[PDB]
């Protein structure tokens, strides 16, 4: 299937850093027009992740794969994250999607 | 709060690979269940024989890769000797192994291959001979766990 | 009757061929030894005196065709010591016998992969050495000295 | 002055399709009573020995069906005069996928055996393999065979 | 095991005092040759903590334990502190380590 | 080992096709500018093999490997063959080499 | 009082380091600042650019044996792009021509080796200055053995 | 990949290993540089702009036996400028590798001698620098970074 | 003079007409000394605090060293305003004669060079000096055989 | 000579008190980050002397000198004591050391 | 490089004299047990060259080198010549070889 997200379900803890990778399968899609979307758990609007600061995006052109490392993890960054890419060959323009869910757990629980 | 009255022996060494040595094979002796005593010294990642005699040489390395994207990769492992009588690198023990015989993970990946290589033999060594265990691709080393890569000599 | 005495703690145990799916170590076979104090407790070798020992073992794995891609065969010699009562690996090896494949249209492809381990160590009184594998269902103890394990006081 | 019978023999590289053991070579030993007779090591004294041998197999392609590479160290004793295996190992080098009208893929598979045994005077050890056409004696110390009385 | 750091993750405020305990499990390692190393958060320049002043070290030979009291915590005293010991039995001599993270929040 | 020519010693007979493979290990070298040099046995010339006809060159950027298939082999095609690649990072520009020799025997030409 | 500068390092051999080459930075007339870290006897380049790498070693021995010692000294580089140790600078020196003094013993010999050059380094590259015989080191007096890099 | 642009005239050339009895400078090899205007013409570096430069060079000499009488090893970096079109020595060194011991019924033995030169100089546009040795038959470029030659604009 | 150029700089070469002494000169062709560097008593004076590159080479020549007990030294030292004691920054020793002394033959000219270089943080008023223990073995015959210099990085 | 430890050779009686003075001569080193190390006679381990109680330290920042008074002297307190300081100017950070030996004799404990 | 035969390829004329030199680098090999073997062009059988008459051998124990000067050269001498030596240190006994080809035209 066009575009294969590798990290399906992740459960990292508050204060960490997760990278989600996507691999392109259609030789018409380009790693140049890549986009990322987050959907905060409990709401429906899918927001567009802005690449800067906590959201850094890497690319590997040989295998046509791109990834998105998120640092300084908080507990409000739990949601369904998708990657996207724009494909265009002749008289055709379309886009492709994937899927991968995040759960970030917090701390405390000092068992006394 | 205990007591110890244990004896000693003859030139011996059993060194283990460095786990925190990024993509490299650094030999260590100051780690649990490792030996370097009775005169065997480790200079430049090489063991220096302290006395002439009959020795047993052995070494194992574990190779791991996270995919086979090349049907033309060669893994080799050799214990060589540069001697005081003949100051040239000569192979005492050698082995070759081809880790990837298939037609590369062209679809899905995450196929870690593990290929170990073991060497052993008895030799006559002289004082000052420098033994060295080496591999051709130090990027495939699996030193993540303990006792996966090692190298040692023992005076018989 | 006996001949020349000979000494040193010695052990060379061979797998029980009549054990189906498990690794039972034996000494009461032709070219196997267990003498001069070495005890084999619960499939474990107990060092009788402190000193330097040579540890070795070979395991031969055989399967009739490759079912899983993610098949990993392991073989380790472990030590639980009197000073540090946690089992730690002295020698280890990992081997993946199947590079994907998973024969769909074929007629079974028997694979054979051996694993050999060896090293010299300082052992203390009461330490228990154990040779173990993760999948004892692929052991090929058929013809001869294909699986064995031993120590010798050097 | 080192005593104890010892032997470490290495294959002859200029030997046509055969495993011939040599002792008058740079890093090889055969002394203190071990004799190399008919391509066999003869133990000179009763005691505990360490027996080892390694063989390196190389081929330029996977032919038909499967090849089994075997490597075995045998012992024929004066007490029981039949060749019995002390150490043995088998390895299948070809994971199927015989070259489907394409080009070759040279495979390398080595095999190592080692162990301690009780040998008597006059026992004859031999390290042997089934396919001497896959021997890779191109370099030095890739195939060898030896004992030492510990 | 091989030395056990007890306070794994601690979070204290500027101006306080944290105690880190390490317990020997190997009867060959001695509470006499103990060493301490600090790694400031987000930097791989693991340095050797010196024994003196704000860094006081307590040893108890009976329970095979040593500890490291850190006083006057600042906002720059946030990192990962590891302990070490020198072991020696027969022909073998080696050392052992632990692991445990410190984070200090400033007021 | 900065590009690895794999078939070191190959021995083919007149009328064949030998493949020589090289894989790049330097992450600065590119599979785009590749060159091949052959040195005819007994002379030191290392002339440049051209891409076309009897010399077909296959390039794959995914595994970063290139090959040089030589068909209709004669006995005049016996020599030491090298592969090459052009590397460039910052201010540095260099090229990389390999090695591998071929020996070709004839067919004895059975006379009726 | 005066502002710092740029990635710099000048590490010196350890005088109380029995028969081994451990590089030190917290000693008089030594530098290690502006991002350069000394990990496991290795210098880590913190930023991409052109650097000048140099090192000197002084070898001293108390006599010429028969072994025929060969003294080597090399500064090698492991890069993120090519994960193999490759030599940037190297030198070899044979100290003993003597036919092993059989009556005029001792006689201390001194042999230095100096290496220096300009190279382009990348982020995370690890430079290492090493020698084959660390048992002939003369770290007795100050600044006889050293190793350093400077961002030009 | 790409991180920072970097600048200023620099050059670090290394001897050609496939050269015999000659010191041929190469720039298109692994850890060698020639950028920001510096030209390599007739085995010579051409300074592209005026300024203060750092000049260095190393040469490694090896022979497998001590020759007869005294052999002298030379290593010099010279400069021919547009201002004064005559080659003058900027850096020089001489070294005697064979101290008597002319082998007369005695064993040969390989000797090694390195020579290093370095200094700061003011160069003008079009100046032609060259590092050369007197006996290019004793060169040991059998290993990497043993013979080299370079400048950098400070 | 056309283009300015800057930084404290010095590249001084030994005086050929001094014979048994090492006198540093700047007024001789390809030699430099400008932008504040002072040469007092064969000593370079730092004009400003900062990072410097210090280097020096010396060439020794003797006519068939008859004495086994020969020791050649070359060191660059620093006397700073903060700590008023001479300490060596860079040092090297070389043994020119390995006992092998001409017995029944003629002279044997030996040449031994020594090179030193390193980067240091220097302060204002610091006095750098390159010195040798045998100034009678100095070979300042040719041109770039003996020199000493610094450049402000 | 870069910190000057004055009492080189001392011979005191069991039950006394020795004071050792160190004077800074490098104007970059501070009297605030001072350390003391002793090496007990017969051992090759430099131990870290603790700041408190029987080991009292007197510092005067004006003259850049610090001292270490040791009370209740026994015969197990015979060893080499060194002083230390932390220096820092530009990009430089270094430390300094000294040297000094102690020998303690006994009182014989007269038995009636 | 355990024994070093110096004249690798020589091309001489009928009636001259070729010297082949071999130098031992293994300090366990002796200049006393030296042997010479020839392979006549077109035959793949080695033989032991005899020391006497036209095959003269010069050995020098000081320099650990031995040579084999062959005079009155004919055209039946074109072949590959190897030298050999018997080494012995401790429990080891081995031999060493070299290589060098000669072509003589008339
Ligand atoms: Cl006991």
């Amino acid at each position: 299937a066009r575009v294969d997200q590798t990290p399906q379900t992740i459960t990292k803890e508050t204060g960490e850093s997760l990278t989600i990778n996507c691999v392109l399968r259609d030789s018409h899609c380009a790693t140049s027009s890549t986009y990322w979307y987050r959907k905060k758990s409990g709401s429906t609007n899918e927001e567009s992740i802005s690449k800067g600061g906590r959201y850094v995006e890497t690319v590997n052109s040989g295998s046509k794969s791109f990834s998105l490392r998120i640092n300084d993890l908080t507990v409000e960054d739990s949601g369904t994250y998708r990657c996207a890419s724009e494909c265009q060959y002749g008289l055709a323009e379309y886009d492709v999607y994937g899927g991968g869910t995040v759960v970030t757990v917090n701390a405390a629980a000092h068992h006394h | 709060r205990s007591s110890s009255r244990t004896p000693s022996d003859k030139p011996v060494a059993h060194v283990v690979a460095n786990p925190q040595a990024e993509g490299q094979l650094q030999w260590l002796n100051r780690r649990a269940n490792a030996l370097l005593a009775n005169g065997v010294e480790l200079r430049d990642n090489q063991l220096v024989v302290p006395s002439e005699g009959l020795y047993l040489i052995y070494s194992q390395v574990l190779f791991k890769g996270q995919g086979c994207p090349s049907t033309h990769v060669l893994l080799t492992h050799t214990i060589s000797r540069i001697a005081v009588s003949y100051q040239t690198k000569v192979n005492l023990l050698s082995a070759i192994k081809s880790p990837c015989q298939r037609e590369t993970p062209e679809g899905a990946e995450a196929k870690p291959w593990y290929e170990p290589i073991y060497l052993g033999g008895v030799f006559q060594l002289e004082k000052g001979d420098r033994l060295s265990a080496e591999i051709n691709r130090p990027d495939y080393l699996d030193f993540a766990e303990s006792g996966q890569v090692y190298f040692g000599i023992i005076a018989l």
